RNA sequence: UUUGCUCCACACAAUAUAGAUGGAUACGAAUAAGGCGUCCUUGUGGCGUCGCUGAACCAUAGCAGGCUAGCAACGGUGCACUUGGCGGAAAGGCCUUGGGUGCUUGCUGGCGAAUUGCAAUGUCAUUUUGCGUGGGGAUAAAUCAUUUGUAUACGACUUAGA
RNA sequence: GCAGUCAAGCGUUCAUAGCGACAUUGCUUUUUGAUUCUUCGAUGUCGGCUCUUCCUAUCAUACCGAAGCAGAAUUCGGUAA
């Protein structure tokens, strides 16, 4: 297949602010196809690796991973709330983000 | 007052030694729930009577359904309203298929056209207009022609997403 | 959901097709806007026209060379209604601007690209019926752009060339669903209509 | 008050053949062809029985439904102008200096010039709208004849030959000179 | 020597006016206007589909091509008896348009191994399409 | 002229990434109107049909896709090479011709995969650069200093000099 | 200081060409009153000269509307800095 894929694409849209305070620790998640908070449903608790690269080889790899998942859903628009181990780093507000389909329950 | 609720109440005045058996004066009042529809009541009973919330009682309150709530009417309404140099009386028509359906349309067409709010506004009477050419006001004569059809030119589609490949038609 | 989107401005209103453009460059998603001379703006000419000679009239008293810059072309009238709806001062916003191309017409590799509508934006659907518009072409070369003629012959030739890749177009889709329509009756076609396809 | 649905009704003479696209009505004649582009109304025209068409709007105010009427009298002038056509008549009001209007070609362009207007030196030229023919009448004085198909073109070049020939620094109520519209007609009427 | 004028074709807000419910509890399911309350509002009666008689905006509310014969304000006994004998539903379904949402809900309700076999058929029937396609 | 400079191909390093992860999938115009198909007296024509969203269409099975045997067909597609035409708005791309060379899941088979141990993006992209290999190509100027005075506070300008 | 509304009246007749009493409603900060809010560990205090820009409530110039505008000259007003 031309496609590998198992995950669904999304983007890092902000952080969790209001209209002059944000907080870093949640992040909201544009997940693709999602334009309602009961399709939102769906993908919480779904984990979420924004996959990114380095220069530097660090275990073997050149490709770093952040790791965070889906907590609860913002808005009427399908916009998502997510948390991550470390907070995700303000220079990806527009980057990918993928949302695994595992932990599954369907 | 997403759809407004009619309710008779019934009050009385309460009862005294001298007076016993007081004369039970009843009203129909549209209003969200039954909270407001006992304070419109001791209003208008403290405009018509010497009776007020403390020297009176509520005995009876009792939403009042349509009876025939898809059967389409046309209403005749006289109404009371406020405006911001007197006040004034206004008889409007609306065909609905309720009386509250009615009077929620009476509410937002006074608050867009002369800019009442609730406040200002005392319905004074909602009856059905039983035959037609009794019907006052073209608005509504409009929709009484035999064999009424007409057309919606220009119909707008909404679109869920945000990018469209086919440069939409209005066709209807 | 395409890695770049080619929107075709014609019959949009500036505002409501800006609105869009600059939430979904924010939002990552590099947008190219073709045809910015076709772009409506609500009310009447003489409105319009108004309003950027009161744009016009506002510059720096000490040095003109450093005040609001007002730009006559229709793709940086729109491109200066999109900044304001872009946070352009910031690094995420000039990572934002940097996402967006505007023209006037539909210059190469975008004339032989899919062009988009945004019908969020669109005049015909957003403007009642009977209400004035103007056009963004007629407004600039009122207030001072010099190119409508250039990019009406230019366009002429785009629109003329981009007829004939279409009338080869519909000879072979012509074709392909007179061979696809031979195809039905068939076992293989019948089961995929009981499948939905 | 929003009406439901309100109509007017073109009556389409013989002869005549009214073509309508979308907005772009077409008007063909004894006398020639006429088109108009009402595209700015939003109107819906339906043709009954080829000597009648129906112009209507659904759900317009008063100011969309006052177009009803401008449209049915616009196309009805179409009409008119092809079958009889339209002849407004000017004459020249002076009182002590001749008016000297001639018909004059510069570069194939048509103009009326007007000559000795209250005795200037200034020669004031009104080019011909295409379609509009200009004649001098022979046993009336002083009386030029605007002739053609379009109501608006013929009455605008007679109003362009009217506002050419304005009094500027005077007492216009007794300096009363000019060309002035007499007459609006049609070519071929009785 | 003939008047061409183009007649727009409109689907009318008439009493029997066939429409589809596209917003509510209903949500797909035909009516029939049955009476015209304003511009914006009729009252519609969907009997054998399931939809109330009731008041609705023209707004959640399409229009469909399909007209049958009924008088105004008909009740739900007398809509259900012309609509049943007038055959709504069949006239319904064997449009291009109920056979649209037929087949996306089809699609909507494949399985993974349904979407495999339209691969595999898709593939098949495209090899017989290409081949004729060179031939003619 | 411490064999300099540049181009093409491959190999290895460093460098990063405003953020690939099946496909940006090309009429124009109108919206109180159109698209497509068909027919004729070729039109502002007749008839049929569609929309009510791209929820589409194309693609899509194979060790991140291995090795191998056939059947049917003469199609599909990749790679270089090649023939011709078009494209100047920012053309730098689009369409074709012929052979070669793979692959083909259109259909039927044979063998392999394991142990990454119950998951860890589990690495498959495209930017710049350097270095090295083997195949080509080209063989200048500008500045200071001297000079002019059409210039000039100084720079700068404008001239001249094997 | 400048506008506006009403109109008894002036204007040969005629309220409103141009004015307009008795009332009444506003504008501007270009005068002057009112405050004492900033400045008392220096904001240099009038006028002139010089020079630039801005406002329009337009004197002139451009184009016009009105008159008790015949012409000439005026008078009222509009766009206009
Ligand atoms: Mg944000
Ligand atoms: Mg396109
Ligand atoms: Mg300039
Ligand atoms: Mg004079
Ligand atoms: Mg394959
Ligand atoms: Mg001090
Ligand atoms: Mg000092
Ligand atoms: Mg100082
Ligand atoms: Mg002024
Ligand atoms: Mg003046
Ligand atoms: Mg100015």
């Amino acid at each position: 297949a031309e496609s590998h894929r198992l995950y669904v694409k999304g983007k890092h849209l902000s952080y969790q602010r209001s209209k002059r305070v944000n907080n870093p620790n949640v992040s909201l998640i544009k997940i693709e196809g999602v334009a309602t908070p009961q399709d939102a449903q769906f993908y919480l608790g779904k984990r979420i690796a924004y996959v990114y690269r380095a220069s530097k080889e660090v275990r073997g790899s050149k490709i770093r991973v952040m790791w965070g998942k889906v907590t609860r859903t913002h808005g009427n628009s399908g916009v998502v709330r997510a948390t991550f181990r470390n907070n995700l780093p303000a220079k990806t507000f527009g980057a990918s983000v993928r949302i695994f389909l595992y932990p599954s329950n369907i | 007052m997403a759809h407004f609720k009619e309710y008779q109440v019934i009050g009385r005045r309460l009862p005294t030694e001298s007076v016993p058996e007081p004369k039970l004066f009843r009203m129909r009042i549209f209003a969200s729930n039954e909270v407001i529809a006992k304070s419109r009541y001791w209003y208008f009973l403290q405009k018509l009577h010497k009776v007020k919330k403390a020297s009176g009682e509520i005995v009876s309150i009792n939403q009042i359904n349509e009876a025939h709530p898809t059967k389409v009417k046309n209403f005749g309404v006289w109404v009371r309203y406020d405006s911001r140099s007197g006040t004034h009386n206004m008889y409007k028509e609306i065909r609905d298929v309720s009386r509250v359906a009615a009077v929620e349309t009476l509410y937002q067409d006074m608050a867009a056209r002369h800019r009442a709010r609730f406040r200002s506004i005392h319905i004074l009477k909602v009856a059905e207009i039983e035959k037609t050419a009794d019907v006052k006001r073209q608005y509504v004569k409009q929709f009484l022609t035999k064999d009424l059809k007409f057309p919606l030119p220009h119909r707008v589609q909404k679109s869920t997403k945000t990018f469209s490949y086919k440069r939409p038609s209005t066709f209807y | 959901v395409e890695p770049v989107v080619v929107i075709d401005g014609k019959g949009h209103l500036v505002g409501r097709l800006a609105s869009v453009v600059a939430k979904q460059l924010l939002n990552g998603q590099k947008i190219v806007v073709v045809r910015a001379e076709e772009l409506n703006i609500s009310g009447e000419f003489f409105r319009n026209k108004l309003k950027y000679h009161d744009f016009l009239r506002k510059a720096t008293a000490f040095n003109k060379t450093r005040g609001p810059f007002h730009f006559r072309a229709p793709s940086r009238i729109f491109y200066k209604a999109l900044r304001g709806m872009v946070s352009h001062k910031t690094a995420r916003g000039k990572a934002a601007l940097e996402r967006l191309k505007v023209f006037e017409g539909i210059p190469p590799p975008y004339d032989k690209k899919k062009r988009v509508v945004v019908p969020q934006a669109l005049r015909v659907l957003r403007l009642k019926p009977g209400r004035k518009y103007t056009t963004l072409g007629k407004l600039s070369t009122s207030v001072g752009w010099k190119y409508e003629d250039v990019v009406a012959k230019l366009e002429a030739k785009r629109k003329v060339s981009s007829a004939e890749y279409y009338a080869k177009k519909r000879a072979f889709t012509k074709k392909v669903a007179s061979a696809n329509a031979t195809a039905a009756e068939s076992d293989v076609a019948k089961q995929l209509a009981a499948l939905g396809y | 008050m929003k009406y439901i649905q309100t109509e007017q009704q073109i009556e389409v003479p013989e002869g005549v053949t009214v073509s309508i696209k979308s907005r772009i009505v077409k008007v063909v004649g004894p006398r020639g062809t006429l088109t108009k582009n009402l595209k700015h109304i939003d109107v819906t025209f339906t043709k009954v029985n080829n000597q009648l068409i129906k112009v209507a709007v659904h759900n317009g105010g008063r100011k969309h439904v006052a177009a009803l009427r401008t449209v049915k009298s616009l196309v009805d002038n179409m009409i008119t102008g092809v079958t009889k056509g339209y002849k407004y008549k000017m004459r020249y009001v002076y009182a002590h200096f001749p008016i000297n209007v001639n018909i004059v070609e510069k570069d194939g362009a048509k103009f009326i010039e007007v000559r000795n207007f209250l005795g200037d030196k200034k020669i004031r030229n009104v080019p011909v709208r295409d379609g509009v023919t200009i004649e001098f009448s022979t046993n009336v004085k002083d009386e030029i004849v605007l002739s053609g198909n379009s109501v608006e073109d013929v009455s605008q070049n007679a109003a362009d030959l009217q506002q050419i020939c304005r009094v500027r620094n005077k007492d216009i109520r007794k300096f009363l000179d000019g060309i002035y519209v007499s007459h609006k007609g049609f070519i071929t009427e009785d | 020597t003939d008047s061409i004028v183009k007649a727009s074709n409109w689907r009318l807000v008439e009493v029997g006016r066939v429409v589809l419910i596209k917003k509510g509890q209903s949500a797909g399911k035909l009516a029939a206007i049955v009476e015209i309350i304003d511009q914006k509002k009729v009252l519609i009666d969907g009997p054998k589909a399931g939809v109330p008689r009731q008041a609705i905006n023209l707004g959640q509310v399409v229009l469909t091509p399909l007209t049958f014969a009924l008088p105004r304000g008909a009740r739900t006994a007398t809509v259900s008896k012309k609509w049943a004998a007038a055959a709504v539903c069949e006239k319904w379904a064997a449009s291009s348009w109920a056979k649209k949402i037929a087949q996306r809900e089809r699609r909507a309700a494949l399985t993974d191994f349904e979407r495999f076999q339209v691969m595999v058929l898709r593939k098949q029937k495209r090899y017989t399409v290409k081949k004729a396609l060179a031939k003619a």
